[PDB]
């Protein structure tokens, strides 16, 4: 057989900063931007509690890719990234690494080696008007696929017709920016949903 | 040879053990085990031939 | 070597390095189309700090006698990112910068070593160090280097900076 010497005790050494940094502001928030103008926020110099979120189970979706949602309480990260926006009720599946869809190659796409979590919950009361919500904007026409974590801002006219779409600024040359419609008059799947993505 | 992934997500056991629950760590552990077994067998055969 | 500076093609990383006496060359500008119509990046490092903004600035040149800086920009309208921090330069002396952009992340390596100036470019051995790393997140395809035309009370300084 073989012989070893067993340990006697255990020690732990961690930094010495105590600030409840704004996880509330990202989640408790008044109004999020559109899908194609997703806002990026920095979280740093924190002592962040993660299981405190699990005491309020109102999020339909809580999935994590490269780490279990219970070991977050004894790990130290750097470059914590937060993205927040609101999309339709059936594009939630499209928010995943390596998917095929409109916003998959037009508005947002994660890399193939993601490390983080995605959270989605419903909001059909604070974000709906009986007259229809038309203040949420997204892109439908573009000839190229964007790379992950790339933002596009362009109000230019798509060259769509067979003729140069410079003097043809009306029909036959479509504007690439469309707006959604959100009402309390329709059923599931056609309602706004709030999405937060965390990158480590 | 102890610094090769062999297809797993890392090369250190303790990182996997501190990042994941067992149902996901089993596959990475298996891949590492297979690689190290192959290397050991090759070394032993060469030594006998010498 | 400029004697008293147009665009230079990007897309493979740029090694910029001046080694001679340097108090003239100050900043750098980038972008897809260098104007106030599409997203542009501006970095100014003169004598007191570093000012980094990502907006659509009006590209109005010479920088006379923190100093007179409105020459490059007039107003920053409808933009997201701002940044200020400690300056890195100092006021023979080799300075080396490497511009990189992967996944939208902007890398800047730096390395400084005092030497004796006899050659326009010596045969020394160097190893650059990473200093600043920022989330720019824009698309860059050209770049341009400023040459701050100071006023040494001489109608401007005899610019002879080389890069
Ligand atoms: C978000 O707002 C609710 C409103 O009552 C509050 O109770 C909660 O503490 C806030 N923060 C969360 C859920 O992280
Ligand atoms: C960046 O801008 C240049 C400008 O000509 C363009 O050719 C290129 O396709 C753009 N790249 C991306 C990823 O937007």
């Amino acid at each position: 057989s073989n012989f070893r010497v067993q340990p006697t005790e255990s020690i732990v050494r961690f930094p010495n900063i105590t600030n409840l940094c704004p996880f509330g502001e990202v989640f408790n928030a008044t109004r999020f931007a559109s899908v194609y103008a997703w806002n990026r926020k920095r979280i740093s110099n924190c002592v962040a509690d993660y299981s405190v979120l699990y005491n309020s189970a109102s999020f339909s979706t809580f999935k994590c890719y490269g780490v279990s949602p219970t070991k977050l309480n004894d790990l130290c990260f750097t470059n914590v990234y937060a993205d927040s926006f609101v999309i339709r009720g059936d594009e939630v599946r499209q928010i995943a690494p390596g998917q095929t869809g409109k916003i998959a190659d037009y508005n947002y796409k994660l890399p193939d080696d993601f490390t983080g979590c995605v959270i989605a919950w419903n909001s059909n009361n604070l974000d709906s008007k009986v007259g229809g919500n038309y203040n949420y904007l997204y892109r439908l026409f573009r000839k190229s696929n964007l790379k992950p974590f790339e933002r596009d801002i362009s109000t230019e006219i798509y060259q769509a017709g067979s003729t140069p779409c410079n003097g043809v600024e009306g029909f036959n040359c479509y504007f690439p920016l469309q707006s959604y419609g959100f009402q309390p008059t329709n059923g599931v799947g056609y309602q706004p949903y709030r999405v937060v993505v965390l990158s480590f | 040879q102890l610094s090769s992934n062999f297809g797993a997500i890392s090369s250190v056991l303790n990182d996997i053990l501190s990042r994941l629950d067992p149902p996901e760590a089993e596959v990475q552990i298996d891949r590492l085990i297979t690689g190290r077994l192959q290397s050991l067998q090759t070394y032993v055969t060469q030594q006998l031939i010498r | 070597h400029a004697i008293h500076n147009p665009v230079l093609p990007f897309n493979d990383g740029v090694y910029f390095a001046s080694t001679e006496k340097s108090n003239i060359i100050r900043g750098w500008i980038f972008g897809t189309t260098l104007d106030s119509k599409t997203q542009s990046l501006l970095i100014v490092n003169n004598a007191t700090n570093v000012v980094i903004k990502v907006c659509e600035f009006q590209f109005c040149p010479f920088l006379g006698v923190m100093e007179s800086e409105f020459r490059v920009y007039s107003s920053a309208n409808n933009c997201t990112f701002e940044y200020v921090s400690q300056p890195f330069l100092m006021d023979k002396n080799l300075r080396e910068f490497v511009f990189k952009n992967i996944d939208g992340y902007f890398k800047i390596y730096s390395k400084h070593t005092p030497i004796n100036l006899v050659r326009d470019l010596p045969q020394g051995f160097s190893a650059l160090e990473p200093l600043v790393d920022l989330p720019i997140g824009i698309n860059i395809t050209r770049f341009q280097t400023l040459l701050a035309l100071h006023r040494s009370y001489l109608g401007w300084t005899a610019g002879a900076a080389a890069y």
